[PDB]
């Protein structure tokens, strides 16, 4: 245990070093994937029947 | 109104569910049982009088009066069992095996008792629950070197109770230290039964000429109870 | 995967034969079986067949009543029994083993015919174009005889690509039109219309042989009539 | 050792004060007023039947059509979701089965439960049936979940702590991930396969490196363990679920906690999460019997997936958005759309 | 009308519900629960087919629909008014089998026997019957039958002295299985709660034994002697005895798959 917990504080410190970007510009990313991506997914939009292979 | 592939692929998928449906037949005559407990219990001892009569998983079978049941003993795997037990919810019983030869280990088998019988993902599942390498623990008491009213300061307040039923050449010493640990037990156990499951506790030893019926007769019992309770009868 | 074929012969016009088709090598219990006749001039037609299980049996109607599709499971062999031989039953038989699932490939494996000489309506016809065609090493070579749209109402297209190494088994080559199958090189890419087909190949020195197609979409399989390369 | 936990604690804690300078406006304000989703009604389309015990675990192929899921009878079941016709019954060797992966090349299959071993079929070969490839036995404890990288690359999840990089032609372990303090519950692919993701008991989730093998981050915020996982279709957030009727969002980027998915009606715990192919959607499995529909991006309750009659286990929306299956323990697949 | 009216309305209303939150309900498709979905169509069948047609007959005092109608209208009456006994007999036996031998109840009752219990209870029941009205064997003595019966008008199928003892047989052994079955789980489900230390036993076996005595006994104790002690009954006391079992056949579907909580338990799912 004299370096078991050495190991934890060397692997916790070089966590500790990155770089974090602020969280707005997170909910921007996210926000702008959905809006670019939004008219595609057939779970929200309806899709007709025609197309749709699950039915009857 | 289908190609004449769609008919070849529909033939294979009703030949596939024929399959399953044999397959439902040996799945419902088998009944399902997990065994449980310490190291120190003869588990390996138990199981292997009935078979001879990193795995992580060992199952053995054995069947009497022409009914099949498969027992599940885990085996490489971790202290906690937290997670890996809501997995065993559909089987008939649990075999709670107990080494009763040496007194601090009593303790802790209460605590890992305890924690079976009131689990959440575990109640409707009985339990037979065994009392292992009785002959040593006779030994040891009749010797008298090694007391149990140091572990357990009530051993001297208890007194054997009349609904005790010893077999003759046994002195009251040994009965009365024999179903001491056997009401320990049932002490936790008909705390929170809840009408729901039942413990069955029993009084085997190491070696035994029949041991598995005494697992029919509690499984019988136990599904028996439960049809009752079912069709409102009981 | 390696099936015989046993029986022919010597034969009266007339009198009766056993055609067997033994397999190994596979899980024939779960395989539906056919028989496909090819004349000694001419190009190759249908007979029989037996899905797995023996659930269901077509005949083909040019000798139905005449013939019977047996399978053995237990011992992995299949029969063919042929009474009332005429002048018109005289060709080489190959058993041609297919399962059908979703994405399988039917008609892949055939076996050659050992020793397998013998003696004396509403259909789609499959006629090819031509019977013969000039090729040298380099140049692509192709040519959709379809009497009826092969094109279900699921999608695929149903239209098997065969190819006729000179003096041994056929092999399957394209399974519905754009499907290229395992164990050949790249000799197609993917194109149909419905009722218009083509197989464009650069050619090397084993594509010598017939080439003809297959259509699957109803209950008889008519073949084509045969398409030859030379060098 | 006395001189390391002081200035471990201060390091911890100096990492969680940057933590909370760098966050500055909650991702509900951000998406306060965009759009709302409104009421969703989706419908089974097709049962399957044909399983005899309960199901656990089961994954969609890359296809869209056909789907592969595990019972506690020890079955693999390869389905049509199309046709309903079952393409494929695999007998397993151990009954006791906890996960199932499909290849994304469409032609292996993966399980692996309660006997520390993670076996691999592959589906097409000359012969006709299915088989066993390749057994990969380096596990001390259960196998919770498994992911195909690739044809011959697989990362296993045990209930030994270790996490496990595997190489299906060689049959060892190429790099063992060893990182946490419990047992690794689920663990969820990146869309280009260099980072993912493993939850465990201990409430805590941690980002992988697979060319390495160094944690490269790892997130608190949960109080109970973590039961499902899941990777936004960006590759630069992830959900998970937990057993104390609480689900959260994290960004691989600005180390956050994002949203809190919960609901003061919600008693029982998590079992699967999963996204839509836009991310809009979120899809929740509980143990209320019940699946759930959430707003991603407004954390509203949106949509019920009302039927099913035992616990649901196992939860999936295919590749191109098509339909999402359903497995419980009732022994039935329902594939809403 | 009235009382006759809405016993109609139970035996199909009330027996509906059974055989609609079966089939489309994959939670109940287990076997045993198939057995009552036969019987519920038993049941509907007399409350869409024969009762209808005796309503009139036990207000009129006369078979108004022809003579056709009555040789028919009789003999599927006792073809399918007796096969809601063999249901009976045989959820007996059900339950006897899961009681006694609990070790084996998924074994040796699978659909494959649930199956044949129900092509026996509703092809026998109708083939004795079928032979007995048509076939002209239900009367050796036609003179008295047609004094009493025909020229007064109605029908009421009396049956002569050799076998009206027959019909009597095909009543005593859906019976004598029931309480033989049913005396033997008593004692049982009893030496059961006394281990665990009755109550509700007692309750249970006496309600699903007293509703089929309270209805098929009396009318058919009736039924069986009048033809030995000359036909002293009237036939105005004999409307009720006929109705008698027609009121247990609504009853049926509520003292089976109704008074179980499973059941309503799934069925409360509707919303
Ligand atoms: N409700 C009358 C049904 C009936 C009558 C006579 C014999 C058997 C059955």
């Amino acid at each position: 245990s004299i370096a078991q917990a050495r190991k934890l504080v060397e692997q916790l410190k070089m966590e500790a070093n990155i770089d974090r970007i602020k969280v707005s510009k997170a909910a921007a990313d996210l926000m702008a994937y959905c809006e670019a991506h939004a008219k595609e997914d057939p779970l929200l939009t309806p899709v007709p029947a025609s197309e749709n292979p699950f039915r009857e | 109104t289908l190609s004449a592939e769609d008919k070849a692929a529909v033939e294979r998928s009703k030949m596939i569910e024929k399959q399953l449906q044999k397959d439902k037949q040996v799945y419902r005559a088998t009944h399902r049982l997990l065994l449980l407990g310490a190291d120190n219990s003869g588990k390996s001892t138990i199981v292997k009088q009935m078979r001879i009569y990193t795995s992580g998983i060992f199952e053995t079978k054995f069947q009497v009066d022409k009914v099949n049941f498969h027992m599940f003993d885990v085996g490489a795997q971790r202290d906690e069992r937290r997670k890996w037990i809501q997995c065993f919810n559909d089987v008939t019983a649990i075999i709670f095996v107990v080494d009763s030869s040496d007194y601090n280990r009593l303790q802790e088998a209460l605590n890992d008792f305890k924690s079976i019988w009131n689990n959440r993902w575990l109640r409707t599942i009985s339990v037979i629950l065994f009392l292992n390498k009785q002959d040593l623990l006779a030994e040891k008491v009749l010797a008298g070197k090694s007391k149990i009213e140091d572990y357990f300061p009530e051993f001297a307040r208890y007194t054997t109770p009349e609904d005790a039923t010893p077999e003759p050449g046994e002195d009251p010493r040994v009965t009365r230290a024999k179903y001491f640990i056997r009401d320990e037990f049932l002490r936790i156990s008909t705390a929170s039964g809840d009408g729901r499951h039942y413990c069955y506790p029993h009084f085997t030893c190491s070696v035994d000429t029949e041991n598995a019926r005494r697992i029919f007769n509690d499984c019988r019992d136990i599904i028996q109870r439960m049809h009752l309770r079912q069709y409102e009868l009981l | 995967v390696q099936l015989v074929e046993s029986g022919g012969g010597l034969v009266q016009p007339g009198g009766s034969r056993k055609l067997s088709c033994s397999a190994s090598g596979f899980a024939f219990s779960s395989f539906g079986m056919h028989w496909v006749r090819q004349a000694p001039e001419k190009g190759l037609e249908w007979v029989a067949y037996i899905s797995s299980g023996s659930g269901t049996i077509y005949y083909a109607d040019t000798v139905k009543g005449r013939f019977t599709i047996s399978r053995d499971d237990p011992k992995n062999t299949l029969f063919l029994q042929m009474t009332s031989l005429r002048s018109e039953d005289t060709a080489m038989y190959y058993c041609v083993r297919s399962i059908y699932y979703y994405g399988s490939s039917p008609f892949d494996f055939w076996g050659q015919g050992t020793t397998l000489t013998v003696s004396a309506s509403a259909d789609i016809v499959m006629t090819q174009a031509t019977s013969s065609v000039p090729v040298t090493p380099g140049e692509s070579v192709s040519i959709c005889r379809s009497s009826k749209s092969l094109l279900h109402s699921n999608g695929n297209t149903y239209l098997y690509w065969f190819l006729q190494r000179p003096g041994q088994s056929p092999q399957l080559l394209i399974y519905r039109m754009s499907n290229l199958a395992s164990g050949v090189p790249d000799r197609f890419s993917g194109s149909g219309s419905g009722t218009a087909f083509t197989l464009t190949i650069r050619l090397e020195a084993e594509d010598v042989g017939v080439y003809y197609c297959m259509q699957h979409l109803e209950y008889p399989l008519t073949f084509g009539a045969g398409t030859k390369l030379e060098l | 050792l006395d001189q390391l936990r002081q200035e471990a604690e201060q390091l911890k804690n100096q990492i969680r004060d940057a933590r909370k300078a760098c966050a500055d406006a909650t991702l509900s304000q951000i998406t306060n007023n965009i759009d709302p989703v409104g009421r969703i009604q989706m419908r089974t389309r097709r049962t399957l039947r044909g399983h005899l015990a309960k199901i656990y675990a089961m994954h969609w192929g890359t296809d869209s059509r056909l789907l592969v899921s595990a019972s506690q009878d020890g079955k693999l079941i390869i389905w049509d979701s199309y046709t309903t016709n079952k393409v494929h019954a695999i007998p397993l060797r151990s009954s006791w089965v906890m996960t199932c992966a499909y290849a994304p090349s469409g032609n292996y299959v993966a399980c692996g439960g309660l006997d520390n071993i993670c076996s691999i079929y592959n589906l097409k070969t000359r012969e006709g049936n299915v088989r066993v490839s390749r057994e990969l036995a380096g596990h001390t404890g259960y196998l919770s979940c498994c992911r195909f990288l690739d044809d011959n690359q697989i990362v296993t999840s045990s209930g030994d702590t270790t996490c496990a990089l595997w190489d299906i032609e060689t049959g060892q372990q190429t790099t063992t991930f060893t990182g946490h303090t419990g047992d690794v519950m689920s663990l969820s692919l990146a869309p280009d396969t260099r980072l993912f993701v493993s939850g465990a008991c201990d409430a805590s989730a941690k980002l992988w490196d697979v060319r390495e093998g160094m944690c490269r981050q790892t997130f608190t915020g949960h109080e109970s363990d973590i039961n499902a996982i899941c990777f936004f279709p960006n590759g630069n957030a992830f959900a998970t679920g937990s057993d104390d009727a609480t689900c959260r969002l994290f960004d691989l980027r600005a180390d956050q906690e994002l949203m809190t998915y919960s609901h003061d009606n919600i008693i029982c715990g998590i079992t699967s999460v999963s996204f839509s192919k836009s991310g809009r959607l979120l899809l929740a499995g509980y143990d209320d019997f019940n699946c759930n529909v959430w707003d991603a991006l407004k954390a509203d309750r949106a949509g019920v997936l009302a039927g099913h009659d035992n616990r649901v286990s196992c939860l999936g929306v295919t590749d191109d958005g098509m339909a999402v299956a359903t497995g419980s323990w009732d022994s039935f697949l329902k594939i809403w759309n | 009308y009235g009382v006759l009216g809405l016993g109609a309305l139970l035996a199909v209303f009330g027996n509906l519900l059974v055989i609609i939150a079966i089939l489309h309900f994959k939670q109940l498709h287990t076997p045993t629960n198939f057995l009552v979905a036969s019987l519920a169509c038993a049941d509907f069948l007399v409350g869409v087919t024969v009762m209808p047609f005796s309503t009139v007959r036990s207000v009129e005092s006369c078979w108004y629909f022809g003579e056709s109608y009555c040789k028919f209208h009789t003999c599927f009456d006792t073809s399918f008014c007796f096969a809601s006994l063999f249901h009976l007999c045989c959820i007996s036996i059900d339950r006897y089998i899961a009681v006694t031998d609990p070790l084996t109840y998924p074994t040796k009752f699978t659909v494959s026997v649930s199956g044949l219990c129900i092509a026996l209870s509703w092809f026998f029941s109708v083939t004795y019957s079928f032979s007995i009205f048509y076939t002209g064997a239900n009367e050796e003595g036609i003179e008295e039958l047609v004094v009493a019966l025909t020229c007064v008008g109605g029908c009421q199928a009396p049956l002569n002295q050799n076998w009206v003892l027959l019909c009597f047989l095909l009543f005593f052994l859906p019976t004598v299985v029931m309480v033989f079955l049913y005396g033997r789980i008593f004692l049982v489900a009893k030496y059961q709660a006394r281990k665990i230390e009755e109550r509700k036993a007692a309750k249970t076996l006496g309600i699903a034994m007293a509703a089929f005595l309270v209805s098929w006994l009396p009318y058919i104790i009736d039924a069986v002697i009048d033809a030995y002690m000359n036909f002293i009954t009237p036939a105005y006391v004999y409307e009720i005895l006929v109705w008698c079992v027609y009121y247990n056949s609504a009853m049926n579907p509520l003292i089976y798959a109704f008074f179980y909580p499973w059941f309503r338990k799934a069925i409360k799912l509707i919303v």
